[PDB]
């Protein structure tokens, strides 16, 4: 537990994570980046929305 | 034949209709960009289909 360490009034707004992604990882693999996910099927282009 | 309805109960008394026997199909639903507000619980919206 790290209550006392991280936990800052307001919140960690430095702590990131990946709810979406185009495809499953691979063991040990990393993936940093930030493109836009297409999850409708019409192309964003890198547009949010 | 139940959404292209002009008629759309009360919220107190509102229409509850069953879907069973047929073949549903998510994927073109989500796709048409129509919709203002779209979110699901339990399940993600892109595998419905």
């Amino acid at each position: 537990n790290s209550n006392n360490l991280d936990s800052k009034v307001g919140g960690n707004y430095n702590y990131l994570y990946r709810l979406f992604r185009k495809s499953n990882l691979k063991p040990f693999e990393r993936d940093i980046s930030t493109e836009i996910y297409q999850a409708g099927s019409t192309p964003c282009n890198g547009v949010e929305g | 034949e139940v959404f292209n309805a002009t008629r759309f109960a009360s919220v107190y008394a509102w229409n509850r209709k069953r879907i069973s026997n047929c073949v549903a199909d998510y994927s073109v639903l989500y796709n048409s960009a129509s919709f203002s507000t779209f979110k699901c619980y339990g399940v993600s919206p892109t595998k419905l289909n």
